[PDB]
């Protein structure tokens, strides 16, 4: 139930950062996890999501916000109850601070292909969040 | 590799070397084209979207359901093949069943 | 019969969508593993069957790299696909390359493939070879 | 027909200067353009007529790139030429790849190809393959 | 591709299946005496900048004029056959041909 | 390059077109996979490490000392046919000794 | 005419260990130079026999960069050899690549050289051709 | 006519530049023209050139000088009356005050093949020209 | 008989070095060389090792230890009777004072394949050493 995040801080351009997001209380095995992220004077907006269900192939259904793709990767480990997010080569427009937040309304039946799980109105539980800045 | 010769000796006769659906339509390269008078030429010609045109296969002797599962006894015969080479570029076929018929042909 | 030019021997790629089997993402990821130890092969082939459902997948690692191959200059998407299903996926404990459970092909432009590559729409489909002249093309075609 | 061997038949290239066609440099260059959407073939070939002038071209966008391909390492120079015209260029509103607008090839080292590549040295031409024994070819070459 | 058997009947026959220049000078793969002592080996071999000799073609029965025609004409078919290809090495033509060749006169 | 012919009637003919070894082991890819059932799916083959087989060509009739004679007088004509191909990929000679069988026998 | 199908024709690779050639790396050595201005050329081979002696051979320069090229895709490890030497070396005064001084091809898995690559083991030998069918085939084999 | 040069500056080595050639009381479309630069104790050398017709293929025909080609180019906006130069990896030789210089001798014609205008007696209106200065 | 050794210095990780090694009254044609190195609080480890004889393909017969593969290139020159080690891509484990060896002891015979000089009971005539140090 509860979450918090962490493993922000601040980097250069270009940078790396490995985000970590962990519950005490909550065994994340039966939701379907997202990390978004807020800028001052913005709204609060999606970066990437991870389901719930394993298939074999093509193991954890994920997805990710189209500024974000093919730089941010998105990891869970259930043994170890912890959702990550590796972020390479980070631009200043990614300034923000970072949330986890989990859903058990969707991750139900099988595979999610498409975009899925891309509002925030069914996400609940959100941490405290975590301040990660990119600056020269 | 098995193949099917299509002879018209309308009733066409078949000669070798549901899980089935009647409606077969197909994508194929162009032959009118070749009328065009400058089209043959890359600079004048369609391109990769408009190299294509659709078409439909009739199902008159039980032609399709024949070709379907001619597929299926096909790919294991050419799997074992595309095994003993050792290029992983694209291979083609044509020649070598022209060479059996030839060779079988005598 | 008989055979007279080199170009009167056709390859088709029927795909497998016609032969009555389910093609949703959940029922057709139940054919599709890795392995490693196996060379990847592609076949040319001529024409063949658009398919109802065509397929656009994406798998990577817990690190980031991706666990399919790059695609070669000859591979292009498949030409007509009635639908197509665009899947992304993470795959922890997995190593190898794709290969097809069954033993069928995955089907692009113009090129069978034993391996699926990156980006690049595809379908299952099996090729088979036959001889048609140019009569019996015009009396078949269209 | 005499065919004994598979090395008996031969591809030659002839070039389009000895086809009494304008070969300067001024108006050899409007039967060239950019296209998009086409990809490059390659042809093997095996002897060629010795050329009279030939082109050395390279050119480039505004921002620093040329426009040409990058030369495989089956491409070579053009083996004989007398004349060899260095051309160097820049052109903004051109996108794609070379193409020839006659449908001639452009000639390399025994490879005749659809583009033009970068630093190399072709001609125009066009081949044939004929079936020629070795005493016809004793009769004939000198 | 159209293809003659330029053969012998001094007199000589051309079968099948202004704009010229008479003079053919070429460049070829040494002509005759193939071998020699250690000539074969690629270690003492010609090398990439001397493997050429020159010949000359001489126009007995208006043979130049009619191969530049044929050389022009060509291109037609050749094109056509390259645009169905979708390999973008280089690609070898003479076993079509002798295919060509065993299927049509037989 | 040369290709014997080797037919069994046991007394055995060889038709073409110590220094030596009698036993000559080999290895091959297989006689017959196709008896495991499911082997010729490359999800279920054997691998790159398993998938050659030993066996033992036996020197009866002087054969394993006239095939070590062979393969040095080959080397001759596949020198001087790799030199006159210029591609660096690996050339298949199945379709041209096959043709060359074809161009000669009438 | 035994000719029946195109898979009659077999491609056995002969070493030179039992050619009665001596094959210690410091004779073996002394059949091997280097030149520039030749093009690699491999050609493929269906099968072979088990080695005796194997070499694994790198040779580099006083800057560091190897003498040898390297492999291409296809390019495996020898599959049978009792005795894998592994030497390496530094050749100052030495430009090109490597070729062998007789007319014996590099052999590999499945593929003969002329020329050697990086980290590769291979062998010494000669490919030659025949025709056999099935029957004769399973008459000799084993 | 009346010429002018900008862009120029202090750089390290392996770095870029970009210089701009403007005409005030000119239309530079009826002139080939020239970048050179001068070192001090040396006398002014070619860099590159540009010619004045279209060709359609082969477009403007341009010219370099040896030292510089694969790193430097030249280019025109005949609507914009401006002529540039993208200066890419630089090195500590490359230190000079670079000068743009325009004829109507050449230009004539069409298509000018091989070694052209690598001269300096035809050029004529010179700039003021600027200083660019490469160095650790 | 006498050997020095030249060259050695501080350097950042992922620098490059050369070291020389210059016998005075000693021809280093004679022996085969090599290059060894100790850190404090640590046992004297083998890096490189160069033979005596050359062979005309595969020249003078070279080996070097697991962790310097790919990085170190060792080279002779007889002309000038020096013996030569090149690091490239340095990491801080490879700070130590570097020495220099000589051998009559092997060499003879010719090519040495396989591990081959790698102990330290044979080698003699130890030079003072060089500093080399890899840290940020
Ligand atoms: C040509 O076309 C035919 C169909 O016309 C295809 O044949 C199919 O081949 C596959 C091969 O894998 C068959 O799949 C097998 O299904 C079985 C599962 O059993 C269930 O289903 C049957 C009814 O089909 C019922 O008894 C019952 O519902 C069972 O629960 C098993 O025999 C196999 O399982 C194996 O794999 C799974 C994981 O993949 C594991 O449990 C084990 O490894 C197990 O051995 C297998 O999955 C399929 O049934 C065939 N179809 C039909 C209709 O018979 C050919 O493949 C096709 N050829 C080509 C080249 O495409
Ligand atoms: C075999 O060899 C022959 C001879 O070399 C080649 O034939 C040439 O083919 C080209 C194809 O492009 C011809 O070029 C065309 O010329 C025309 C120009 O207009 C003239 O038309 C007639 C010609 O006598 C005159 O009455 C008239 O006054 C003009 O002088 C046009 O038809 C073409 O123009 C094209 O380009 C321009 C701009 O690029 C545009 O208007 C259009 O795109 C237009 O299509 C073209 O320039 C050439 O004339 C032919 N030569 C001869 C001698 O007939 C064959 O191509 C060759 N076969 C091969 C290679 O396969
Ligand atoms: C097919 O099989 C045959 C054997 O059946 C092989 O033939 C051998 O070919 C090599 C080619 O290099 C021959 O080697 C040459 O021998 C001569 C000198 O060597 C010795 O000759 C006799 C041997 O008793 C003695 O006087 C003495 O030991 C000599 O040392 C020379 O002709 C050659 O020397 C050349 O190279 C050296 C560089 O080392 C230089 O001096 C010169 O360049 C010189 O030209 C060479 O050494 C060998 O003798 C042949 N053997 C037999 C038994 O005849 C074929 O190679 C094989 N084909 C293949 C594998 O493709
Ligand atoms: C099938 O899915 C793949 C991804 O799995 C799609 O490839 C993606 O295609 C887009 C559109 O071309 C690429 O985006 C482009 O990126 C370049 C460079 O940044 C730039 O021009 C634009 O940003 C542009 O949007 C994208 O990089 C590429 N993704 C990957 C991972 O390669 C592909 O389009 C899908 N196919 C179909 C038919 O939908
Ligand atoms: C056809 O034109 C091209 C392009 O100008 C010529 O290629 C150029 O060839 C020269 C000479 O080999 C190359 O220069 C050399 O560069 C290397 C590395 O810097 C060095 O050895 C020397 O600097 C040497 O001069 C040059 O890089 C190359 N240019 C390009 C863009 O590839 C080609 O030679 C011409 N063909 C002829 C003259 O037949
Ligand atoms: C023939 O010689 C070459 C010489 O390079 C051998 O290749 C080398 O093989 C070793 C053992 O697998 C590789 O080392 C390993 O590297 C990986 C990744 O760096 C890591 O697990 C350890 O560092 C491990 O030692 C080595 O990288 C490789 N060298 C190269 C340049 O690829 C080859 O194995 C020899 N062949 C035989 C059959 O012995």
């Amino acid at each position: 139930v509860q979450l918090q995040e962490s493993g922000g801080g601040l980097v250069q351009a270009g940078g790396s950062l490995r985000l970590s997001c962990t519950a005490s209380r909550g065994t994340i095995s039966l939701y379907a996890m997202a990390w978004f992220r807020q800028a001052p004077g913005k709204e609060r907006e999606f970066v990437a999501a991870i389901s719930r269900f394993y298939n074999d192939f093509i193991g954890y259904s994920t997805n990710y916000a189209d500024s974000v793709r093919a730089r941010f990767t998105i990891s869970r480990d259930n043994a170890e109850n912890t959702v990550y997010l590796l972020m390479n080569n980070l631009k200043p427009e990614d300034t923000a601070s970072y949330y986890c937040a989990a859903s058990t309304e969707w991750a139900s039946e099988s595979l999610q292909y498409g975009n899925w799980g891309h509002e925030s109105s069914k996400y609940a539980n959100w941490g405290q969040g975590t301040q990660v800045t990119v600056s020269s | 590799d098995e193949s099917p010769s299509f002879n018209t000796s309308i009733s066409l006769t078949f000669s070798y070397f549901n899980d089935c659906d009647a409606e077969l339509r197909i994508w194929s390269v162009q032959e009118d084209d070749l009328a065009a008078g400058l089209s043959w030429i890359p600079f004048f010609g369609p391109g990769i979207e408009g190299l294509y045109t659709a078409g439909l296969i009739k199902n008159q002797n039980n032609l399709v359901c024949r070709l379907r599962r001619l597929a299926n006894q096909t790919a294991k015969s050419l799997e074992l093949l595309l095994r003993v080479t050792t290029e992983e570029r694209t291979f083609s076929l044509i020649n070598r069943i022209a060479i059996d018929f030839l060779l079988t042909r005598w | 019969g008989t055979l007279q030019k080199t170009e009167d021997v056709h390859l088709m790629g029927f795909t497998l969508s016609g032969q009555k089997v389910a093609d949703s993402p959940l029922e057709a990821s139940k054919r599709w593993a890795f392995r490693t130890g196996v060379p990847p092969k592609n076949v040319e082939y001529t024409e063949g069957e658009e398919a109802k459902t065509c397929y656009n997948i994406s798998v990577t690692d817990p690190s980031g790299k991706s666990l399919l191959l790059d695609p070669p200059s000859n591979i292009r998407d498949y030409p007509k696909c009635k639908t197509v299903h665009h899947i992304q996926g993470q795959n922890p404990h997995a190593q190898g390359i794709a290969l097809h459970l069954w033993g069928a092909f995955f089907l692009y432009d113009r090129v069978a493939s034993t391996t699926m590559y990156r980006g690049k729409v595809f379908t299952e489909g099996n090729i088979a070879a036959m001889i048609v002249n140019k009569t019996v093309h015009r009396m078949i075609f269209s």
